[PDB]
């Protein structure tokens, strides 16, 4: 569009306060249904924020191209990761209950 | 006679051909709470997204599942006060984002712009992240 | 029966091949100089160091001629009083981040390119009447203007701001966009859509995460991260 | 040793203030390819910082007239202004303001949307007989700020070719006709020479020929000095403004606004002394008669603070909103440079040279004329405008807001002129091959010069001789003391002394050039002081304390005698110097009484001068 840019700004924001909702309800409803937002809400977050810090400090088209490729693969290993965690292990909610029982 | 993209590009044209220096900057700044608190917020959002990351990878590559790796760490029978205190580091990071990341939300909603609330913000924001780590690693 | 401070003044001379950048300290008498930075600068060009080179002017911070940075904040050296603790050196740096013409002087045409490409000036629709009536506005909208049209183009705002300094090429930096939001909330101006489509890319407007060194450095008392923030919220709502 | 870059331009406009961009952007809408040279970034001009604002009879306060504004002005002149530029001036004025709020210029505002005015010093209505005027355009106190960046905003607008930190050394002149500037870069070393049909100087002031002012460091008479090296005449540098409230100390100006709000002068037996100096006026009389007040309440034992050397400007009695509203600039300067709390207490305020009613003499189209055998001549391709002109709308004593109205006027003036006498891409006339050398040759050995007078030495000695020897009230063994001191440092210049050797940005050597421009400006205000054996405006001579006319205008005409023109002093000064030596010769040409339509708005006779 040629409203690309603000509503990326928009959509980060969004996704900031999706993520800050999901914590509570990480708390008081974990299960499956907060686990898998919270794999998709922590991906997409992280993915644009380290795009942020890819444009602030990586300059050249070439080292540019780099970086952003690099941080795809990234991403979407995290997404199929946090995802296979929470199919064939006990889940993100799970995980951090069990964790803090340590 | 000359546009602004031509002045751009004669200014930067002439000067990095230049034998000028560049001079200082972050060597020589003064330092603000607000400035290293804005700072502390892209380390830890960079360091919780890396731990994220490693997480993720963990999970596709090793040998083992969750509840065993839980069931050894309570095996070493590691003392309390050093438990809580990896609890502690782990939560903060997320904590102090978390509690930052909402004084930005507030700023993008055009509040708290006047120099004096941005120092009020930061360290209201400073007490919470140390009141809610201290409480939860303590659960 | 006087008071020795010292001053450390970062000094290049272009016309020395090969010089390397370098502080020089002077010392002076506040007993015999003036309450304000620049009136230290001034009596050691006259009596010391006439080589020591800055720009200056009205030395009463309306012109922006004379900023740098002063004790690790950019400022006015004309409305920034003398450290009066003789324990202290006060390090005098140019502007951050900039290139040097000579010592204290930065080359500032980028700046004044950025400010150019945003058309600070009125603009209407049918301009087939200017210069014939005085354009009405009301006292209200005249108040939306007080915080911003007060600037000085000092640069002391936009040399402190780290997003500056790392990308200053494409971002606007904070003294070009207040005034880009000067114009986009004068009443009498038709083209606040277009002001807002010029800042729909990922650097002029967004390299801005609201650090706020640039409103904690203004020699003006303005709020150059809040009018950002004001861009930020007329981008995300406007029309077409 | 030098690289001279050679430019042709249509037009050269040397001075970046607010007239010089009005004239420079005029002449490039007007289709002229023009050269902008000036030695600062335009906004950093002194124009930037002006306050009070610009005076136009739009009438938004009350039902107004610009005829009783060129009244005012011709009155505050002494009848030493051209009223024919008079006319000229304040007719423009409304269509002149209306133009900068179409620009953008955010000027305070009215109930009805229209520009706010405000009361300002000798301005009144129904020619003198209707009490105090409000038409004094403003943006609250910092009117010259926006001016000036309006007009550098609208300035971009255009194809001018602007020379920045360029320094004009000199005018090409050939055969009595001006050919271009030339000029140093200053940012790489370069000399330029910029050939042009017209060139148009727009330089300000030489406020700096004083020890204390409110002018900027960079007010050093270039302009000024570049007519007089070229064996052309300056006109009334004699009569300096000294404006009644600079603050104490640092000298940086406090509004006349700051009275026209309400603010009052008292001394220290909390007088308000202006009742007594000017009944009816009080602290809104002219600038001459405020100033002079003032001086005499000091040097007669009623002056403020511990050293009794200053009175006190009050304005704690007005409601701190209409501060905030109309005086926020001095607010917050008053609290920097004097640490007062406007609000509570007075403002610590002495007189201080301010502003030159003297300068490059031109007609009331911008042309600089010479003066040769009784008959004005208009120098071919030389304009001026600004403070730097003599048009002369102000003669003897300018009224505040009056100024800033000058330079948007009188710039447009250049520019309209040009268009209407010259076409675009008329071939640019030729200069010799080595025109200017002697420019270079001047600048390079004071670029190594190593004799025994550095250059703040000799300053400070011709600043605080002006100071001492040309000040409010004059006489004439004063000013002869004056004149020998200061045709002494002009000798010594020999013996100055630089120390910085390099080119690029080499203030050491720019700083010395601008010494040589003041001096030149300093010999001829005081020498012309000295001849002017009379009291008019600003300059006040307690040895000849009358106005000297052509007839005594106190009593009848009808049986008078008129004096010869030698015999009288309603004339212009006409100064030149002989650089070499220093020797100041002067001249007289006579003011001009003729408005542009005698129908439309008469010519007003010399009259008994009272506020
Ligand atoms: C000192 C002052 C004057 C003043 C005022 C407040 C102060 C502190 N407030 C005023 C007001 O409220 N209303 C008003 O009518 N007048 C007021 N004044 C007087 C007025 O501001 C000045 O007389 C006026 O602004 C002068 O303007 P002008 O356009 O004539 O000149 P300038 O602004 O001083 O700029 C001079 C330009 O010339 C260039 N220059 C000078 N020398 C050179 C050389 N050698 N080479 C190239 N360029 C040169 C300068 O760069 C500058 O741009
Ligand atoms: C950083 C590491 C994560 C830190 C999270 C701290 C929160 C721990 C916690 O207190 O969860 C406890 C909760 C309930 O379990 P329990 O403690 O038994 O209490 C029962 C009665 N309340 O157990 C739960 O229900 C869990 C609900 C919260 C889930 C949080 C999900 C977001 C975590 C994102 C962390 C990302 C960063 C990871 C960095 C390190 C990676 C190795
Ligand atoms: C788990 C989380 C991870 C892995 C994470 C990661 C990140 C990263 C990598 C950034 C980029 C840093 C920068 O650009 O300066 C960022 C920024 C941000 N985060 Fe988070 N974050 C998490 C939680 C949260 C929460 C709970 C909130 C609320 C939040 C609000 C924000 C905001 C508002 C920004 C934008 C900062 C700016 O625009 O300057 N984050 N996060
Ligand atoms: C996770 C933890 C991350 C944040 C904590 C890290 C430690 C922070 C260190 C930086 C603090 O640095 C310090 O900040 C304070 C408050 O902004 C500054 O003080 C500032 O405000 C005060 C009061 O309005 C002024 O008097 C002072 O002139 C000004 O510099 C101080 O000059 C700076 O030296
Ligand atoms: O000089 C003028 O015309 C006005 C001026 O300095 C002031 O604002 O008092
Ligand atoms: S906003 Fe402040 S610091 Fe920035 S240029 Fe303007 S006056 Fe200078
Ligand atoms: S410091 Fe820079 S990041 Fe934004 S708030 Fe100011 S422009
Ligand atoms: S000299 Fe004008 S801002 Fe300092
Ligand atoms: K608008
Ligand atoms: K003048």
């Amino acid at each position: 569009s040629s409203k690309a840019a603000s509503l990326h700004w928009t959509s980060e924001r969004a996704v900031s306060a999706l993520l800050l909702g999901l914590l509570p309800a990480a708390y008081l409803y974990p299960g499956p249904a907060v686990d898998y937002s919270l794999a998709a809400a922590l991906t997409l977050h992280g993915h644009w924020g380290l795009g942020q810090v890819i444009t602030d400090y990586v300059h050249g088209d070439t080292p540019i191209k780099v970086a952003n490729t690099g941080l795809y693969v990234l991403s979407a290993i995290t997404f199929t990761g946090l995802c296979y965690f929470n199919y064939y292990d006990v889940g993100i909610c799970k995980a951090v209950a069990m964790l803090w029982s340590i | 006679a000359t546009t602004a993209k031509e002045e751009m590009a004669r200014f930067w044209e002439k000067n990095t051909k230049s034998s000028r220096p560049l001079s200082p900057h972050i060597s020589i700044y003064k330092w603000s709470l607000p400035m290293a608190m804005s700072i502390t917020h892209r380390g830890t959002g960079v360091a919780l997204s890396l731990g994220v990351s490693l997480f993720s990878l963990a999970a596709l590559l090793l040998p083992e599942q969750f509840p065993h790796y839980v069931a050894v760490v309570k095996s070493l029978s590691l003392s309390p006060a050093l438990i809580y205190s990896a609890k502690f580091a782990l939560v903060f990071p997320l904590s102090y984002h978390t509690w930052n990341g909402i004084r930005h939300l507030v700023w993008d909603m055009g509040k708290g712009f006047k120099l004096s609330q941005v120092e009020q913000s930061g360290v209201v924001v400073l007490i919470l992240t140390l009141l809610s780590s201290a409480a939860i690693a303590a659960m | 029966t006087s008071r020795i401070k010292k001053f450390s003044i970062y000094r290049w001379d272009p016309d020395k091949p090969g010089d390397k950048p370098r502080m020089q300290t002077y010392e002076v008498d506040l007993n015999k100089c003036g309450p304000m930075v620049l009136d230290a600068l001034i009596k050691i060009k006259n009596e010391l160091d006439s080589t020591l080179t800055f720009r200056r002017s009205c030395r009463e911070g309306i012109c922006g001629s004379c900023a740098m940075n002063i004790a690790g904040g950019n400022t006015l050296a004309c409305t920034k009083k003398i450290d009066p603790d003789l324990s202290k050196t006060t390090k005098i740096y140019p502007l951050p981040h900039m290139y040097v013409v000579k010592d204290l002087v930065p080359d500032l045409s980028n700046f004044y390119a950025q400010y150019k490409s945003i058309e600070p000036y009125l603009k209407k629709k049918d301009e087939s009447k200017q210069g014939k009536e005085q354009y009405l506005q009301s006292i209200e909208d005249r108040q939306k203007l007080d915080g911003l049209y007060e600037c000085i183009l000092c640069a002391c705002c936009s040399t402190s701001c780290p997003s500056y300094w790392w990308n200053g090429d494409k971002y606007l930096g904070p003294a070009v966009l207040m005034q880009a939001y000067r114009w986009m909330i004068d009443s009498r101006d038709d083209y606040t859509e277009e002001r807002l489509a010029q800042l729909q890319d990922p650097f002029s407007l967004y390299r801005c995460h609201t650090i706020m060194n640039c409103t904690r450095t203004c020699p003006k008392g303005l709020n150059p991260g809040k009018a950002i923030a004001e861009i930020k919220k007329m981008m995300a709502t406007y029309k077409e | 040793q030098y690289p001279v870059v050679d430019h042709e331009f249509d037009a050269v406009v040397v001075g970046a203030g607010g007239a010089g961009l009005r004239a420079a952007f005029g002449l490039s809408e007007a289709g002229f390819n023009t050269a902008c040279v000036t030695k600062l970034f335009p906004t950093r001009s002194h124009t930037v910082a002006a306050q009070g604002g610009i005076n136009a009879a739009l009438g938004n306060m009350e039902d107004d007239n610009w005829r009783w504004h060129f009244y005012d002005t011709v009155k505050g002149s002494d009848w030493l202004g051209d009223q024919d530029a008079i006319h000229y001036m304040t007719e423009q004025a409304p269509a002149a303001v209306i133009e900068l709020e179409n620009y953008g210029m955010p000027f305070s505002r009215t109930e009805e949307g229209k520009i706010y005015q405000r009361a300002f010093g000798g301005q009144s209505l129904q020619f003198g007989k209707g009490g105090q005027a409000h038409r004094c355009c403003c943006v609250a106190d910092r009117t010259g700020h926006s001016l000036l960046h309006t007009l550098y905003g609208r300035s971009l607008r255009y194809d001018t070719s602007y020379f920045v930190e360029y320094f004009a050394l000199d005018l090409l002149m050939e055969n009595g006709e001006c050919r271009g500037v030339i000029a140093l870069c200053i940012e790489d070393g370069t000399i330029h020479r910029f050939r042009a049909k017209n060139t148009v100087i727009a330089t300000g002031g030489y406020g700096r020929t004083y020890f204390s002012c409110t002018s900027a460091h960079t007010s050093t008479g270039d302009g000024t000095a570049m007519v007089t090296r070229a064996g052309l005449p300056c006109q009334d540098l004699e009569f300096v403004q000294f404006h009644p409230t600079g603050i104490y100390g640092a000298g940086c100006l406090i509004t006349e606004g700051c009275r026209g709000e309400g603010g009052i002068l008292i001394n220290s037996q909390g007088e308000r002394f202006m009742e007594r100096y000017a009944p009816v006026a009080k602290d809104l009389a002219s600038r001459d008669v405020v100033s002079r007040s003032m001086t005499i309440e000091i040097r007669e034992g009623r002056g403020c603070g511990p050293e009794k050397d200053h009175v006190y400007l009050q304005l704690h009695h007005l409601p701190p909103q209409q501060l905030a509203t109309r005086l926020p600039g001095i607010s917050e300067t008053a609290m920097i440079f004097a640490g007062v709390d406007v609000t509570k207490e007075p403002i610590p305020v002495l007189p201080t040279v301010h502003y030159n009613m003297g300068g490059i003499p031109t007609n009331y189209k911008g042309q600089v004329i010479t003066h040769v055998n009784g008959e004005d001549k208009v120098v071919p391709g030389l304009y001026a405008c600004g403070e730097a002109a003599s048009a002369s709308v102000h003669g003897a004593n300018r009224l505040g807001a009056n100024s800033l109205l000058d330079l948007v006027v009188f710039g447009r003036a250049c520019a309209l002129t040009i268009a209407e006498t010259c076409k675009p891409g008329e071939p640019v006339p030729s200069i010799k091959p080595n025109a200017g050398e002697e420019s270079v040759a001047n600048l390079d050995k004071l670029r190594f010069a190593d004799g025994t007078i550095r250059t703040s030495e000799a300053r400070l000695n011709m600043q605080k001789t002006m100071q001492s020897h040309a000040a409010v009230f004059r006489t004439g063994s004063i000013l002869q003391e004056g004149c020998e001191k200061l045709s002494q440092i002009y000798r010594d210049l020999a013996h100055l002394k630089t120390f910085d050797r390099g080119i690029v940005w080499n203030t050491d050597l720019v700083e010395t050039l601008e010494l040589q421009n003041l001096m030149l400006c300093a010999l001829q205000t005081i020498y012309g002081a000295e001849a002017r054996k009379e009291s008019r405006g600003a300059h006040a001579r307690e040895d000849y304390k009358l106005r000297i006319d052509e007839f005594d205008y106190s009593k009848p005409l009808q049986g008078q005698q008129k004096r010869p023109f030698e015999e009288h002093w309603r004339k212009h000064t006409l100064s030149y110097v002989d650089v070499k030596s220093g020797k100041v010769t002067l001249k007289y040409r006579p003011v001009i009484d003729r408005t542009l339509n005698e129908e439309d708005c008469s010519s007003v006779p010399p009259a008994i001068r009272s506020y």
